[PDB]
RNA sequence: AUCAACGGAUAAAAGUUACCCCGGGGAUAACAGGCUGAUCUCCCCCGAGAGUCCAUAUCGGCGGGGAGGUUUGGCACCUCGAUGUCGGCUCGUCGCAUCCUGGGGCUGAAGAAGGUCCCAAGGGUUGGGCUGUUCGCCCAUUAAAGCGGCACGCGAGCUG
RNA sequence: GAGUGACGAUGCGCCGAAAAUGAUCGGGGCUCAAGUGAUCUACCGAAGCUAUGGAUUCAACUCGCGAAGCGAGUUGUCUGGUAGGGGAGCGUUCAGUCCGCGGAGAAGCCAUACCGGAAGGAGUGGUGGAGCCGACUGAAGUGCGGAUGCCGGCAUGAGU
RNA sequence: GCGAGAGCUAACUUCCGUAGCCGAGAGGGAAACAACCCAGACCAUCAGCUAAGGUCCCUAAAUGAUCGCUCAGUGGUUAA
RNA sequence: AACCGAACCUGGAGAUAGCUAGUUCUCCCCGAAAUGUAUUGAGGUACAGCCUCGGAUGUUGACCAUGUCCUGUAGAGCAC
RNA sequence: UGUUAUGGCGUGCCUAUUGAAGCAUGAGCCGGCGACUUAGACCUGACGUGCGAGCUUAAGUUGAAAAACGGAGGCGGAGC
């Protein structure tokens, strides 16, 4: 009974980084990568847009950058394979912040992996536009 | 899925389905329910309209 | 829907619970509730000037389920048959 | 005295399940028309806290 | 009729088993774990008094508040159709309440040597004599010869 | 040259605040509240309540019948369940009876999307190659996943 | 849970009293989770309203309204 | 005569077994107990309690109100 | 109908148990075999039938493609 769908559209938004808190401006692309308004609105399969961050590395954060944001990533056999890098250490990889923030609010299973294919995150503003030959709707948070 | 797509084309049009639905209840005239789903995702021009009675009903 | 239509359909034969206005033809008139003949939108007791007429086709019972209850360790086993039953009817309304 | 079930009887003492049962009232959301007798709003007093009471 | 084991098995009856056997029990102990934390270990509070004088450089009566879970326990929750039990060896890794080395503050810090507290777990932390010993005592050195966890880490890895 | 010092009450916060495999409020992330005190509505949200259809239990009310009672038929009500008690039935072998079927193909086996509320039952086709279904009634060596169950066949470990 | 004894005003401790649940109880919530919170499953539906609980994304539903508080990630490890 | 705190074989013999395991088609209706007292009893058993089916009776049952009596806990108090 | 991708949801079965996915028991798999019976002129109850203030035969005897006879005895019938 109920409708389902088509796939002759694959829609490109670009998303400016600039001055939003982390959690606020990733919330926006997560929803918009998953199925928002969604297309045909179904969740057997990606009806999400690729969404395209800019400006990375000018992305804000609250009270805390030097202390509390501490990125845990634990490698092999912890034989005290335990490493850790605060948010401001994260000069190294803006676009690993915004990346590994999103991915964080996503389904987790065989299709949510999939989904990391569409966030293509960039710290520029005139040099992202390299996956940028396709469509360019500049979509801003609020 | 059916409150999903409700809230998806009712943001569309500025509005949310909690909104939406109260809009619909308080127009006692409107009792849809069942159906309003399909209206959203075929039949663009008429989900509008219910918008905006919805819109009307309430403020 | 709930029993009992509504909608702008067209001259389908749908399938709803028994209505027991019993053979062919036994003629329903349906409330209806919103509608767009002739591309014209409108809902709600301004659609209930309205009405859609049906035609009682057939009264058939539903593919047979069945119904399965479990509960383990307890030797709660259970297995029962089941059909529903409906009433296909014809539209042909306004 | 229009009185209606809105709390379930599980977990609830002995003497209101017996009291519920009294009134009449075996399902929730379940309504009645009650006498302003001093025992009958004695009973409606016992299990206040389970009913919506209008007047 | 101290049939008193008191609803009173026969008139009439003690022990032992490491030579043990069967039926069962995780309804129930010993090992380990779990919960607890009296005891155990550490830390903090007050400041009597010691420090020729000065409570607080060190020390801290009487008394009070915590933390840990390495002791002895309590308790008896999975395991009695089986979770091998002490020490050694081998192999490691981890906590820090740090034995050394690194950085500091105070000192009853002249210097040199210390004391004490704070930050710090990167690496290091010897070989013998006695005892099954862990521990401990001794010998001879050392920058130092740390305390704990990992089923009192490790027997489908070895010893016995 | 204009206010300023001390006892106390209270709201939210600070220090006190060290354990062993790698971290965390479930996570992402959140103060630009997604924390928190108070008030207010709108939505989500269950096998609860409701809508529609159907079935069962007990009941009162109608009736088919030579009577009780069993069938049907409304309306109301009931319907989670272990040990256990009560009710109605499905299936297997043998038997007596009746109706039959079968070498123009019986039983058994094999396939299936059909029927019945369930145990179950039928149609069609394929194999087989000589016996057998249905109905009533009677009698039992009458229904299996378990018993470290018994007999037999075949797997795993393994081309080890 | 409440009312006591024992015990250290310890125990997922023990032994009573009393209510409720699990035992024999599925469904929602409490991440997960016999017992807590909500609620007692006759069957069917691709309908509707609510409970406890919720409404940034994972994840259904206000990134709700108003006057305030805290700036410690307190929230989201206890005392003198 | 390949397992000797009393060999082996056959029989009594289906020894006993308050203990362990196992106990097979379906749907329907109701539905517990883990308490009391006794027990060479304590993981067993008797009687009660609690369940179910049949018969009888047929409001006696439940809750709640009123009326009446009973009572030494909570608190309090210091007259013993 | 077969099959397949992705999404949601989802703690084998039995036993034993306050509490089993349990890192508690059993089980390699399939097929077959495999557990509430039978007896007694026994006791007590529900249903049923036949006679009914009465009811009934046991051993046997005679006929047996089969049942009739047989009243010895047993139970109601009076209790304390
Ligand atoms: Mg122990
Ligand atoms: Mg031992
Ligand atoms: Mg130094
Ligand atoms: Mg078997
Ligand atoms: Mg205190
Ligand atoms: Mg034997
Ligand atoms: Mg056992």
């Amino acid at each position: 009974k109920t409708y389902i769908p088509k796939n002759d559209e694959q829609n490109w938004v670009v998303v400016d980084a600039s001055g939003v808190p982390l959690g606020r401006l990733a919330t926006l692309i997560a929803s918009r990568i998953r199925g928002k308004h969604r297309p045909d609105f179904t969740p057997n399969m990606i009806q999400g847009d690729f969404v395209v961050v800019i400006n990375a590395a000018q992305v804000a954060l609250t009270g805390k950058k030097l202390d509390d944001k501490v990125y845990t990533r634990y490698t092999g056999y912890q034989g005290g394979l335990k490493t850790e890098t605060a948010r401001e250490a994260l000069s190294k990889h803006p676009e690993r912040v915004i990346e590994h923030a999103v991915f964080g609010m996503l389904p987790k299973g065989r299709q949510g992996r999939a989904m990391h294919t569409r966030l293509k995150v960039y710290a520029g503003e005139t040099h992202p536009h390299s996956a940028q030959k396709p469509q360019v709707l500049k979509t801003q948070p609020l | 899925l059916w409150i999903q797509r409700i809230n998806a084309g009712a943001r569309l049009h500025g509005m949310n389905y909690s909104t939406f639905i109260n809009g619909l209840k308080r127009a006692n005239i409107d009792l849809n329910r069942k159906v309003l789903a399909d209206i959203a995702a075929r039949e663009p021009e008429a989900f509008k309209a219910l918008v905006d009675a919805s819109r009307n009903a309430r403020q | 829907i709930q029993t009992g239509g509504k909608q702008y359909r067209v001259s389908e034969g749908d399938v709803i619970r028994v209505e027991s206005l019993q053979g062919e033809a036994g003629d329903k008139v349906e409330l209806k509730a919103l509608f767009v003949g002739g591309e014209q939108t409108v809902f709600g007791e301004d659609a209930g000037k309205y009405t859609v007429q049906a035609e009682v086709v057939e009264h058939g019972r539903g593919k047979k389920i069945y119904i399965r209850k479990y509960k383990s360790g307890v030797q709660y086993r259970r297995r029962t048959g089941h059909r529903q039953n409906f009433t296909a009817i014809k539209i042909l309304g306004i | 005295m229009k009185i209606k079930l809105v709390r379930s009887v599980i977990g609830r003492p002995g003497n209101q399940v017996k009291t519920v049962q009294a009134l009449g009232l075996r399902k929730i959301g379940d309504s009645r028309e009650v006498s302003d007798t001093p025992a009958v709003r004695g009973m409606v007093k016992t299990v206040k806290h389970l009913l919506e009471v209008q007047e």
